[PDB]
DNA sequence: ATCAATATCCACCTGCAGATACTACCAAAAGTGTATTTGGAAACTGCTCCATCAAAAGGCATGTTCAGCTGATTCAGCTGAACATGCCTTTTGATGGAGCAGTTTCCAAATACACTTTTGGTAGTATCTGCAGGTGGATATTGAT
DNA sequence: ATCAATATCCACCTGCAGATACTACCAAAAGTGTATTTGGAAACTGCTCCATCAAAAGGCATGTTCAGCTGAATCAGCTGAACATGCCTTTTGATGGAGCAGTTTCCAAATACACTTTTGGTAGTATCTGCAGGTGGATATTGAT
């Protein structure tokens, strides 16, 4: 019975996901979320397939960038665990609010 | 077994985004915080995109509506035209 | 009898098109003869610079076909291209391998 | 069934001078198209401002050059300016 | 090819390396 | 002889400088700094006086803004003392540097 | 003629006290001894970048005088738009 | 003494409408002047682009209006759009 | 019977000026009759919003003349004007009084 | 150390998705020939920027002193990482029609011109006035005790 | 919770700096009201490609066990705040010198424009192949002991 220690599989996912370029959110859920949010601005909308993908590409690149800044804010506080306060500091200094 | 579309953005999916961002450990509050930030991003971009759609008197959001929106939100995307 | 403004200027990039895109662009009432030649050369040069380094990165991956990942690796590994494209997302580019030192295991 | 212009033909020819045994995916070509169009817009836009600031009706080689100096970092600017002057030299010397 | 490419290319100095 | 404790004059100074709008760098040194940097780009340059004052207003509003973000970086680290690593984390997150 | 006196080390004219005041306006209570040299470096980089652009507009105009407007255009380009000096 | 024009006269009219007994320093007037010039460019710029994006060669109140919806946040958009629709309908139905 | 287009539209802001600035600015080949009227109105609306709130900062600080500080307090105290002007520096405007709670003394 | 579980790495193979290559058709670049527009070259202003200097507040430098902050150390408790399963959600692949876009048509709208009229700038002049800067004196805050 | 040092508050009291408000005034710009051009909404229709919907497939929700991270408490060293003291340099407000922006007038290049001639670049299409999987077996890594 052999079990990897906490953070050994984490490093492996990091190495793995930093090497690849595949979208990391399942398409259908994201398509549903896009249509929902868009419904509130104009009803009976259609989306080109490339429209939704543009949006997923942009949204994933944004969230990956934010996790990097977030990670730097956690490490700055002498931690290795990202918290809401790290995401919130990264957004404040980026000028996304406050 | 019905649930919100946002929760369709799952703990494991968010975990993968974190990992591509170099993150080793994740607080349980991260998942809801991240859904919050994602919703605002998509709100701000889909709003601008849809405003381009309405302007062109269309009922279909095009890749270009998104690209033009991304550009004025300072998130210029390459590879979808423009 | 006809010879493209490109063949004259020593360029692969279309001087004629650049000229028309400057006119149909509402940049200015008039357009100097050289402006589209210069502009065409600049865009060719920057294309060479990127395709040069993207080529090298495709070579390192035992690959002959340049993909977006190769374009990302060339741009983000170059101080000047990375700054020029600082507010730009390469679709299907992913990120540079980068693990903060303090996240590495102890032994 | 109408014409949809791009820079792909030109990107492909520059690829061959620079890496003659190297191909390029559809997706990678889309990215180079975005690239050219983006820098076109930035340079044309700065050139337009320059001409406007100096109460000029005309964008010449000079506004393109100044625009390139404002927009390209350090060495990129230097080499862009030299590739630009060269092409305008070759073209002014062509009967 | 026949382009005045940059002789040397430096990497960007990343915060946290 | 009666001393204010460490922090008391620093808070008095925050209150006083946050109330006022006068430039905080001495005019003449700042003008010598502008002339030196410009001269190193181009010799024989002169300056409209308003050009130097525009530079001084932009440089101070930039440095004030940077110290607010720097302070948020110290506090996130559970300090109250700004250090070089705070300014650099702030510039990194602002996207002023890699 | 006269030729201009030589300009060296003028960054040191941005004194510890001038940097303290700026930190105060910015909300800062306590200040590490290393902040002063870090700030002088950041200020030089900011000035150089804006002056470089301002002087590029000067040279393009074929003038010998850097105008408020040359600075205002350099500040706008750099995403540091300034109100109160024209434009 | 070459006529250098500003929006001062109009800023001061509107000052007198909202705060009849309030003055404005020349620096404050300098700022209001920058503000109008800046919002002008931003709206005109979005409008320019929006027209280009739709292969049109005319900037109408329809392009201004979308530009206003893209540039202003929620409530300022709402009120701006009202004042502009009202000014146009009026201007048209005053001829 | 010479009416201004400003009077025709019921505006303090100059429609003629604004029509012309759209002309000389190379935004587009042609400019509709409405465009400058709609734009002059919007500019006027926004300058009215700012002068209302700045007027109030003037009165609050026991003053009669709006200075740049009054414009800064007005813009930075309004969520919407603050976002519209979030990348703008107001010369001689200073900042909002604001001390981070942890910096204050005592328990 | 040893020992094994699992991850990782390299060589080889091979089907087809996604490249490269090829062709005819036409939109759009180039060629020629008048048709306008401009952007220095010369030649003068006055504006304003440099310079230099004298006198005096005003802020800067430096040394002393110790309050209290940072950061090293220890440690307990809780909170996220790991992991083993099957079921539920997504992915894949195969049809009906919304609506994008292709295109031509003609009119309401915008341009072009050259008149006439009025606005908004400025220079000049005076004419008024809000407020900065100063000065007491009454009142608040801080830190010793 | 008393007290005294010293900072802060606020109401008076000035002298302009800078604001307001005349002019008269004119020059450029905005407006007027036909003569000419044309861009874009309109209506029609075809043929993509978008939404929907039903089998194929792996990704995720789940709860348990505990490794090791976070943050609390403590403590000592020593950095940075306060402030006193001495005085250099900046601020201020003149004067004279001229460099250089800023104008306004000839134009000879330079670029736009209207029309014609040509061909480069696109869109079908029609082949060719780089490489993403897949397999097999060696070795490295990790964590138990
Ligand atoms: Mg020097």
């Amino acid at each position: 019975p052999h079990r990897y220690r906490p953070g050994t599989v984490a490093l492996r996912e990091i190495r793995r996901y930093q090497k690849s370029t595949e979208l990391l959110i399942r398409k259908l859920p994201f398509q549903r979320l896009v249509r929902e949010i868009a419904q509130d601005f104009k009803t009976d909308l259609r989306f080109q397939s490339s429209a939704v993908m543009a949006l997923q590409e942009a949204c994933e690149a944004y969230l990956v960038g934010l996790f990097e800044d977030t990670n730097l804010c956690a490490i700055h506080a002498k931690r290795v665990t990202i918290m809401p306060k790290d995401i919130q500091l990264a957004r404040r200094i980026r000028g996304e609010r406050a | 077994v019905l649930r919100d579309n946002i929760q369709g953005i799952t703990k494991p999916a968010i975990r993968r985004l974190a990992r591509r961002g170099g993150v080793k450990r994740i607080s349980g509050l991260i998942y809801e915080e991240t859904r919050g930030v994602l919703k605002v991003f998509l709100e701000n971009v889909i709003r601008d995109a849809v405003t381009y759609t309405e302007h062109a008197k269309r009922k279909t959001v095009t890749a270009m509506d998104v690209v033009y929106a991304l550009k004025r939100q300072g998130r210029t995307l390459y590879g979808f035209g423009g | 009898k006809a010879k493209t403004r490109s063949s004259r200027a020593g360029l692969q990039f279309p001087v004629g098109r650049v000229h028309r895109l400057l006119r149909k662009g509402n940049y200015s009432e008039r357009v100097g003869a050289g402006a589209p030649v210069y502009l065409a050369a600049v865009l060719e040069y920057l294309t060479a610079e990127i395709l040069e380094l993207a080529g090298n990165a495709a070579r390192d991956n035992k690959k002959t076909r340049i993909i977006p990942r190769h374009l990302q690796l060339a741009i983000r590994n170059d101080e000047e291209l990375n700054k020029l494209l600082g507010r730009v997302t390469i679709a299907q580019g992913g990120v540079l391998p980068n693990i903060q030192a303090v996240l590495l295991p102890k032994k | 069934r109408s014409r949809k212009e791009s820079y792909s033909v030109y990107v492909y020819k520059v690829l061959k001078q620079v890496h003659p045994d190297t191909g390029i995916s559809s997706k990678a070509m889309g990215i180079m198209n975005s690239f050219v169009n983006d820098i076109f817009e930035r340079i044309a836009g700065e050139a337009s401002r320059l001409a406007h600031y100096n109460k000029r009706s005309t964008i010449t080689s000079r506004e393109i050059q100044t625009a390139v100096r404002l927009l390209l970092p350090g060495e990129l600017a230097k080499h862009a300016v030299s590739e630009g002057t060269k092409a305008v030299t070759k073209y002014t010397s062509a009967k | 090819g026949g382009y005045n490419l940059r002789p040397r290319t430096y990497q960007p100095q990343r915060y946290g390396g």
